[PDB]
């Protein structure tokens, strides 16, 4: 079930405000969130 | 043999992208968003490229 | 002649253009993407008011 729930937190996570990281032209890293390999890509989100 | 790879996408000033990256996929990279997200401006950005 | 054609077709491009701007008013802001509202424009063509 871990997909079909990292989509939809992502879609609840990315309606709250937006990263100010994005704008500093420095690419985010593939940070881990499990074992058996699920990476996620997003920098922090700061400006609410 | 070892077919060579795109490995990642870059848009800079773009309506809706200042600086954004894509980590394009080995096997399948799936763009997902409402409409006017913007997908049809990155494949317009590969194509351009 | 000439004259009674061209008043005329001003009169019915009047009539026209008022019933379709009564008409626009007949949508209320419909939301399609970044699309927020659509919206009919009539206006008399200068190249052809000459
Ligand atoms: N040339 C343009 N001029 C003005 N606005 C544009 C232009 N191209 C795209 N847009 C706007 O940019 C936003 C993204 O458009 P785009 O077609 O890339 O979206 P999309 O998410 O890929 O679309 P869809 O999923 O419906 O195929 C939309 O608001 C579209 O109106
Ligand atoms: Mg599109």
């Amino acid at each position: 079930r871990h997909f079909d729930v990292a989509r939809i937190l992502v879609d609840q996570a990315v309606r709250l405000g937006v990263a100010e990281a994005d704008f500093s032209g420095l690419p985010a890293e593939w940070l881990a969130i499990n074992d058996y390999g699920a990476k996620v890509q997003a920098h922090v989100i700061d400006t609410y | 043999i070892e077919r060579g790879k795109f490995r990642s996408l870059t848009l800079v000033n773009w309506n809706g992208f200042f600086a954004r990256t894509f980590d394009l996929d080995e096997l399948v990279t799936t763009l997902s968003g409402g409409n006017g997200a913007g997908k049809s401006t990155t494949m317009a950005a590969f194509v351009t490229a | 002649s000439s004259k009674s054609v061209a008043n005329i077709i001003r009169k019915t491009i009047q009539r026209e253009q008022n019933r379709i701007r009564m008409l626009n008013q007949g949508l209320q802001a419909v939301s399609f993407g970044q699309v927020r509202g659509v919206r009919l424009n009539v206006n008399v063509r200068e190249s052809h008011a000459i």
